[PDB]
RNA sequence: UAGCUAGUAGGUGGGGUAACGGCUCACCUAGGCGACGAUCCCUAGCUGGUCUGAGAGGAUGACCAGCCACACUGGAACUGA
RNA sequence: CGUAAAGCGCACGCAGGCGGUUUGUUAAGUCAGAUGUGAAAUCCCCGGGCUCAACCUGGGAACUGCAUCUGAUACUGGCAAGCUUGAGUCUCGUAGAGGGGGGUAGAAUUCCAGGUGUAGCGGUGAAAUGCGUAGAGAUCUGGAGGAAUACCGGUGGCGAAGGCGGCCCCCUGGACGAAGACUGACGCUCAGGUGCGAAAGCGUGGGGAGCAAACAGGAUUAGAUACCCUGGUAGUCCACGCCGUAAACGAUGUCGACUUGGAGGUUGUGCCCUUGAGGCGUGGCUUCCGGAGCUAACGCGUUAAGUCGACCGCCUGGGGAGUACGGCCGCAAGGUUAAAACUCAAAUGAAUUGACGGGGGCGCCUUGAAACCGUAGGGGAACCUGCGGUUGGAUCACCUCCU
């Protein structure tokens, strides 16, 4: 879920890429407030401090010119212990490695998952589920995360 | 329907106190004599007296000082419900020995300044003041 | 809801005399007697709730008349339930 | 009457329809501008019907989209969906958000078109979508629930807090698709046999079946055909009503 | 968490202990228990005390003293006062 | 615990609690005293000792208790005896939509059968759908059938509550007054339990006039699912089962005693009536004012929400939620008992002042301005519809301060 959610990516490359850092995720959730989340990494490192940066940074570009301003707040993250990860490019540098999906398929053998991704397509993710394995487009799935064996 | 025939009276004096009445009467019992004797005692009251064979009564004449009522509390602890007991040196203080507490021991009814120095705790019927 | 002859022939059995009335023995059985013959109204009134609301106030009466009785003297309690066959 | 206001649903919806070419898509009430631009966008071109005349031109003058659509100024239930099904060469994609009186109108009229439609792709208030979508024993199913998983198999997508729409209404609401069967899971002889039992079944769903549907039938007949006559009619699965259905058509 | 219980409840007789006793065993009776909460399940070693509280209460049982239980886990039994 | 959370929809009744009055007796509770015990340490008091203190320590007090013995006899309990005031029986009346059962009447609607008759009727804002030339509509007669009781009728009666209304009969419940007579504390309350319990809905078999969820069709509207109309099924009625809920609300548990007045209503009764009206009384029921007191305030106010006694029921911030789950119950609906996580700094009652505002009257006084409950069904909505109950018939709220 976002608004428009390539010229988001870019307004929030701008700051991101000023501070080279890079973006790995943008989610927003609908609910008593309506709130979005930037994931963001850098393999040097980020911290809190990188965080409130980039936060802040965005806190002023983005508003200034924003498409939509409902019930607003934002928060950037580092991508968590398990991480939330988003392309086909992020499953295949994790290819042998644990994941849970869920998918915009909501069918028996069910369109809910644990996994360890097993080999990467330009259009799917083929993973080795419930130690079967089987394959989902990136567009059939619609939210992921890898090594949930980090509680 | 009629359960505790102490606080009746008492409330009897309460109401007819508040009413400003000269007297008020009840059907008479043993208990309820002693209970107007030690009160008279007291001076809580002007008098009593009982009034006719078979069938009793008992008058109460309600002493009232310069613009007011002498009695300006009166309640009883004894609630048929539950019943009080007090050991000799456990029988209370009202209004910190200004009022009075009924007592009935083993050797009669009385008030608490005379049940403590007669030695004897008792049941408990009422405070007055 | 009783003839006065009906309660006359009653009295006149169960009672001390005719100047007795009340006597938990011409009580009891003036109220067995209706209880009795109310049977034959309900077993056709079925619906007539109203009237046997009257009728649950008259066996407990009876019950609570009795019992008295049966603590004041087993021996005219007794008796007096063997007379009208009660605890049948 | 209303239309969304907030591009993370709008996003979502026309997202979740999946809107490209390979497709014989066609919108009907593009509305407000912000939601019938990214279905239009998505596909390279696509069709519209519009009730209203001056929506319609708003719209087709709209150099976005009158030039990236082929647009119709309409009552829906007046269109000939069947035909518009032959000119775009496959059975047609349906979708889009409506005032929705219209709605109760729309499903029988897409229901004449279950060979002509592929998919229908709708916005609309829980209630009805929970009722829709409802399990046979449950106070949500019913007659028209009953007509609707007869005809597809429905699927809500996703679900709409009230201030996301222009004029927020008081009432949640969800989009939902629903696939005409490939072929019917349940054949029947008629659907006017259906539609009859599923209406003096639910014009009485308080009592007994043998008071409902065994005002027809006799109760020999539905023990007959398995079924116990002392239910009632929200017991009663869209399968073993089909067979009714067909038990009535083929006795009659 | 409502019903519980067949050595169960009681009896006789045999056996048994340092000692009384279904302690146990034969027979015999049909008891015995429980909504004054048995049965069942969770949780806990107990107590003098300790902390708090105006008091009544509430909390709690580390240290020290008394009692209890346990000794790798689960079974027994030898010896001896 | 009227409205803030809270009095079971109502009643009966078992267990339980509670119980008038007089005398004897008992001595269980209770009281008094004694005796044994209540480990020490700790606690507390009064001392002592470490230079003081903390700390240590002597002695006392304390250890509310338990047991036993001894007295005490008011009160309570037990026992025994009575008592008539509570309770209750009887005799005579009285008022009443109290209930159950069975007949029956005059209106009324619809319908049928004619008769006379003829172009309209019907409906709405206006329309349309509808009905009529096969004669409708209208109006006369005759017949059918189902339902309900115009008026009396009331700020009125009866009923536990739910509820009860044409008339007569039959069975039947309760109440109140009169005047005695009689029993002799027989009482009150009541967890479980039992039963009664509107409206809706269900079960089985009838009935179906009028009305009418659903449904159907015509209209209206930006849309209209509504509001309008023409139709119309269930249902509404009946017998026999069930459900067991209602704003089932006096939002006010049951029983008993007491405590200023005042104006009515209704229904007995006594005495005086000069009669007939009257006028002195005197019960019962009931309505509205209002004193004291009470109450957050509103208000309640001898029919308390005052003053109190006995017992029962119920509440413990707001949401989540009377929702989950389990049990029970139900034919099914559902009922019933009933969480928690989680979440919030409130949520709430009454009342004050501006807005109100749309005004309304005459710058001034000041208002032409439905909510729900239970239940059943529709279902673009919040919603729409039917049945019957309740009234709790509506607003909303910005620029600082010390003695
Ligand atoms: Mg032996
Ligand atoms: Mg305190
Ligand atoms: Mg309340
Ligand atoms: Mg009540
Ligand atoms: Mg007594
Ligand atoms: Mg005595
Ligand atoms: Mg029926
Ligand atoms: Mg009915
Ligand atoms: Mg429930
Ligand atoms: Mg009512």
């Amino acid at each position: 879920m976002s608004t428009l959610e390539q010229k988001l990516t870019e307004m929030i490359t701008a700051p991101v890429e000023a501070l080279g850092f890079e973006l790995v995720g943008i989610e927003f959730i609908r609910g008593r407030t309506s709130t979005l989340r930037i994931y963001i990494d850098s393999e040097d490192g980020i911290n809190v401090d990188d965080c409130a940066d980039v936060s802040h940074q965005v806190s002023a570009v983005l508003d200034v010119e924003d498409p939509i301003t409902v019930a607003y707040n934002l928060e950037v993250s580092s991508p968590g212990l398990d991480r939330p990860l988003f392309t086909a490019e992020h499953y295949a540098r994790f290819v042998g490695e644990e994941v849970t999906l869920v998918l915009r398929m909501a069918v028996q053998n069910r369109r809910k998952w644990q996994g360890v991704i097993k080999a990467v397509d330009g259009e799917m993710i083929t993973v080795t589920v419930e130690g079967k394995d089987e394959v989902f487009a990136l567009s059939n799935i619609q939210k992921a995360n890898l090594v949930p064996h980090f509680a | 329907s009629m359960q505790d025939p102490i606080a009746d009276m008492l409330t009897r004096i309460r109401n007819g106190q508040a009413a400003n009445k000269a007297a008020v009467t009840m059907p008479s019992s043993k208990l309820k004599v002693a209970i107007a004797n030690v009160l008279k005692e007291e001076g809580f009251i002007e008098d009593f007296k009982v009034e006719g064979d078979t069938k009793p009564e008992l008058e109460l004449t309600l002493k009232y000082f310069q613009g007011k009522a002498v009695v300006e509390s009166i309640q009883r602890v004894s609630r048929p419900g539950l019943r009080i007991y007090k050991r000799k040196d456990e029988l209370p203080k009202v209004m910190a020995g200004l009022g009075i507490a009924v007592v009935s021991t083993s050797k009669g009814v009385m008030t608490d300044r005379a049940a403590r120095q007669a030695g004897l705790g008792g049941e408990i019927i009422c405070y007055v003041a | 809801s009783l003839s006065t002859e009906a309660t006359a022939k009653i009295v006149s059995e169960f009672g001390r005399d005719a100047n007795d009335t009340g006597s938990t023995e011409v009580q009891v059985a003036l109220l067995t007697a209706q209880i009795n013959h109310l049977q034959g109204h309900f077993a056709e009134h079925k619906k007539d709730h109203h009237s046997r609301r009257g009728l649950l106030r008259m066996v407990s009466q009876r019950r609570k008349l009795l019992d008295y009785l049966k603590r004041k003297d087993v021996a005219r309690y007794t008796q007096l339930i063997e007379r009208l066959g009660l605890r049948r | 009457q209303n239309f969304l206001n907030d591009q993370f649903v709008i996003d979502s919806i026309v997202s979740a329809i999946n809107p490209q070419k390979g497709q014989a898509m066609v919108e009907i009430g593009p509305g407000l501008a912000a939601l019938t631009e990214p279905v239009g966008e998505r596909l390279d071109q696509l069709t519209v019907i519009e009730l209203d005349r001056d929506l319609a031109a708003r719209l087709q003058t709209h150099p976005f989209l009158g030039p990236k659509l082929t647009i119709y100024q309409q009552d829906a239930m007046t269109f000939n969906f069947g035909e518009l099904a032959e000119k775009m060469g496959q059975p047609l994609r349906v979708f889009g958000n409506l005032p929705y009186n219209i709605s109760t109108p729309l499903m029988f009229h897409l229901f004449s078109y279950t060979d002509a439609i592929a998919d229908m792709h709708f916005m609309l208030q829980k209630e009805v979508v929970n009722r829709l979508v409802a399990g046979p024993n449950s106070k949500a199913y019913g007659r028209l629930s009953v007509m609707a998983q007869y005809y597809c198999n429905v699927i809500p997508v996703l679900e709409v807090p009230p201030s996301a729409f222009t004029p927020p209404p008081k009432v949640d609401s969800a989009v939902v698709r629903l696939v005409p069967h490939a072929t019917m899971p349940h054949p029947v002889k008629d659907v006017r046999v259906l539609s009859r039992i599923t209406t003096e079944a639910f014009n009485q769903r308080r009592k007994t079946i043998r008071n409902s549907l065994g005002n027809l039938f006799s109760v020999e007949v539905l023990t007959g055909m398995g079924i116990d006559p002392a239910m009632r009619a929200e017991n009663i699965s869209v399968a073993q009503y089909c067979q009714m259905a067909n038990y009535l058509a083929e006795n009659a």
